């Protein structure tokens, strides 16, 4: 199983390496910096 | 008798917008460090 564990183990690096290039806390981030960037915009701090 | 409008602007002006902007500054603050996914440990993680 030299071969077979071989191919398991490049299949898994490729995996972690597909979910390493899309991830989900840039999307997170890039939500939190347009949220906050719609705050500044509305300015709630004038209006209270 | 008097003392009740003292009391009423005295909570009034003790509650003004100084708190509210410095409660909208700690929920930015929060928001911008406590409520960010730190892409730092989940590679940390998948890396172990």
């Amino acid at each position: 199983f030299e071969r077979i564990n071989d191919i398991l183990e490049h299949v898994k690096h490729f995996v972690i390496n597909l979910i390493g290039d899309f991830e989900v806390a840039e999307k997170i981030n890039a939500f939190r910096a347009k949220v906050h960037e719609l705050i500044e915009r509305y300015e709630v701090d004038q209006q209270i | 008798l008097g003392k009740l409008p003292q009391q009423a602007n005295d909570y009034l002006n003790s509650f003004n917008w100084e708190r509210q902007v410095s409660h909208a500054k700690e929920k930015l603050t929060a928001l911008t460090k406590k409520y960010r996914i730190t892409e730092n440990d989940i590679q940390i993680a998948l890396d172990d």
